[PDB]
């Protein structure tokens, strides 16, 4: 999925 | 006031009669219409040539700057000694001549470049076949076409006929045309292609998603028109793809405008498609037209595959680019800011600014004549709602050339693009703990040409990891966001010798400075499209106090001749930094190349079977003397090929070479000549010659 991967 | 709607229309007189007509006129006298053929079938030489054959629309699609074929049946046959007549082209509910969307098009004895005209190629009885060419910069859109005569009374027009409305798109095959793209390949891929492959997951881990484009399906292109209508976009600047993609990269998403799409990621997508449900762009359109209302939901690579239908539909070529380990900059320092907790676990109030596994956004190609020149080519547009640009969400179009060399200043987002590609982390608890250079950006890519395949673009957004350029340029973009001048100039550059860049330092201060500086030689179209980089080189340079300092760098032939085109020219990049105050000095300037002549007459008459004489002149245009010149003398049906030598050709001096030719074939042939030598190389001159 599109995800924050970092903050 | 504004003429923003393709789809309203006025109203044209049919009997525009002028002052007081006196009652019983008879207008028996002047021609009218009984008939329009567009020879608009999708097996016939308009669409077939102009590339619109594709399209489900049965109404005539043409592409701006070609000409296509009409015919018109008249009461009698037309006769210019008493006959007058033009056809019109309209566009909008106000149409104006000075803003375009009021096009006369004159029958003219011969088409002129560039210009709408039509000329009469055929008459039979009572029709005449007309070429009807267009101007290259035409807008797009769907206009209303009418004949109008003209009589002492006024004009005699043609009635509304939805069946003669006619689309004009942007043309990539047309070379005066913006969005002129020069390879076959690369125009059926990105423009004629409605399926396409989009990249995601994460670097080591690639997926691909089909996705249909669809641009060609029944209603397509009438909702990339309604997207500009609802846009309240002028008609008079949708001729212009910079303008159209940047509207385009606004009405993709539903904030501010009521756009396409309404972006989610909350994992539950309440009343709504869920974004992963999709397969393509086309049920999200015209879902768009007859909601005529947002569609729920996207996420980026929706976002992107129905921007890339947009674009594609219009005939502005297009791709979908996949962006790994892609930064979002919220507050415009160009940076990742990541805040951390004396723990150690990322301080999540703090902290605003993120990086994803991947975001996926769109390629827009188009010359840029509001950038200076090496600037046009592939364009970053945006449709993922991110930041605001000037009030509203959209990104773009951000030249690519002018992110790699972190030219940010070139409008438009092009800092908020570079950050997406090359920001810094910046770890900070305030202690700034640690910095990573190489996370952001990891890979870039593309669907390749003909296959499914992936395609490694990185390199064209940024340099790569840990070469001094990509710090050089990492800071040339911070900059625009130690009293030392930089400039540059390239002296007396010949086309097929070598030459030499010259770099100048004046130091003001009284201070010694180290410099660390790059060089990156490009050759570029004449539109200023690039075309690739020849040279590249960092070099040190040590600056001593109150000085002047040339650094002389030369670029050979060798370096360069191989990749010139008609008219190129050179765009140069020098970017140098001051080591003691890391002071940043960027440059990029072009030139043009001086071009010697090599003069081609012929005396004789110019029939095939008979002697006639060839003259090759060429001048010295150099300060130093050439030597073992060789010109060479090729005319396919004029001559076999012939050489002569000159040892040693004066400055400023002028040969002659007289060559005794019979042609074998008559017709249109051409003459062709070389000169090499030991220095100067591969400077040519032609002559188009009619031989009887
Ligand atoms: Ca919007
Ligand atoms: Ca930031
Ligand atoms: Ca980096």
């Amino acid at each position: 999925f599109x995800v924050k991967v970092i903050g | 006031p504004p003429n923003n709607s393709n789809a309203a229309e006025d109203d044209l007189p049919t009997v525009e009669l002028q002052g007081v007509v006196p009652r019983g006129v008879n207008l028996q006298e002047f021609l009218n219409v009984t008939s329009v053929h567009l020879f608009k079938e999708r097996w016939d030489t308009n669409k077939v040539d102009h590339h619109t054959d594709k399209y489900e629309n049965n109404k005539l699609i043409v592409r701006r700057g070609q000409s296509f074929y009409v015919q018109i049946d008249f009461s009698r046959p037309y006769d210019p000694r008493r006959d007058l007549f033009r056809v019109e082209y309209v566009i909008g509910r106000y149409p104006q001549e000075n803003k375009g969307t009021y096009i006369p098009v004159p029958i003219v004895s011969e088409l002129q470049s560039g210009k709408w005209g039509a000329k009469i190629v055929m008459r039979e009885d009572r029709s005449v076949r007309l070429s009807i060419q267009s101007s290259p910069k035409c807008i797009v859109g769907k206009f209303r076409m009418y004949v109008a005569v003209w009589t002492p009374y006024g004009v005699l027009r043609t009635s509304r006929n939805p069946e003669t409305d006619t689309y004009i798109l942007f043309n990539p095959w047309c070379e005066d045309d913006a969005v002129y793209l020069d390879n076959e390949k690369e125009r059926e891929e990105y423009v004629l292609n409605d399926i396409g492959v989009i990249f995601y997951g994460e670097v080591n881990d690639i997926k691909t998603r089909s996705w249909s484009y669809g641009q060609f399906e029944d209603g397509i292109l009438d909702t990339c028109l309604y997207v500009m209508d609802r846009a309240q976009m002028d008609l008079s600047g949708r001729g212009n793809p910079i303008k159209v993609s940047r509207v385009g990269s606004a009405m993709v998403n539903a904030k501010d405008d009521e756009g396409v799409l309404v972006g989610s990621w909350d994992n539950i997508y309440a009343y709504g498609v869920p974004p992963s449900a999709w397969t393509g762009s086309v049920d999200i359109l015209l879902e768009y037209r007859s909601s005529e209302n947002p569609v729920r939901y996207g996420q980026c690579w929706v976002f992107a595959g129905v921007f890339n239908t947009f674009l594609r539909c219009l005939g502005i070529p297009a791709r979908i680019v996949t962006n790994y380990f892609s930064a979002h900059d919220n507050d415009a320092n160009l940076q990742m800011d990541i805040f951390l907790e004396e723990d150690g676990n990322v301080n999540s109030k703090l902290t605003k600014d993120s990086v994803w596994n991947y975001h996926c956004w769109n390629e827009a190609w188009m010359t840029r004549p509001d950038l200076p020149v090496g600037f046009g080519g592939w364009q970053a547009v945006d449709s993922t709602p991110q930041e605001n640009s000037d009030g509203m969400y959209r990104c773009g179009p951000a030249s690519v050339q002018a992110i790699k060399h972190g030219h940010v200043c070139f409008q438009f987002d092009a800092p908020f693009v570079f950050a997406e590609v090359n920001s810094d982390l910046i770890y900070i608890t305030h202690v700034v703990e640690n910095v990573d250079a190489t996370h952001i950006g990891k890979l870039i890519v593309t669907k390749q040409i003909g296959g499914d395949g992936m395609m490694d673009i990185t390199d064209t957004y940024k340099f790569q990891e840990g070469q001094e350029e990509e710090r050089l340029a990492l800071e040339t973009a911070l900059m625009y966001g130690s009293n030392v001048d930089m400039d540059f100039e390239v002296e007396n550059a010949v086309l097929g010798k070598d030459f030499k860049l010259s770099i100048t330092f004046r130091n003001n201060s009284h201070n010694r400075y180290t410099i660390t500086a790059y060089l990156s030689a490009n050759i570029t179209f004449y539109t200023g499209v690039p075309k690739a980089e020849f040279k590249k080189e960092t070099f040190d340079v040590t600056l001593e106090p109150l000085s002047f300092k040339k650094e002389a760098v030369l670029i050979q032939a060798g370096e360069y001749m191989g990749q010139l085109l008609e008219q190129a020219s050179l765009h140069f990049f020098v970017t140098a930094r001051i080591n003691e105050t890391r002071d940043v000095l960027a440059k990029q300037k072009s030139t043009v190349l001086t071009i010697p002549e090599i003069i081609i007459k012929v005396r004789g008459t110019q029939v095939v079977g008979s002697d006639m004489t060839v003259i090759v002149e060429f001048t010295n245009p150099l300060k130093e003397t050439l030597r073992n010149v060789w010109v060479h003398l090729d005319g396919p049906g004029v001559t076999r090929p012939m050489k002569k030598m000159f040892r040693e050709i004066r400055p400023n001096s002028t040969v002659q070479w007289e060559e005794v030719c019979r042609p074998w074939v008559s017709g249109h042939r051409k003459l062709i000549a070389s000169m090499s030598s030991d220095s100067l190389r591969h400077v040519y001159g032609e002559l188009d010659v009619q031989i009887q």
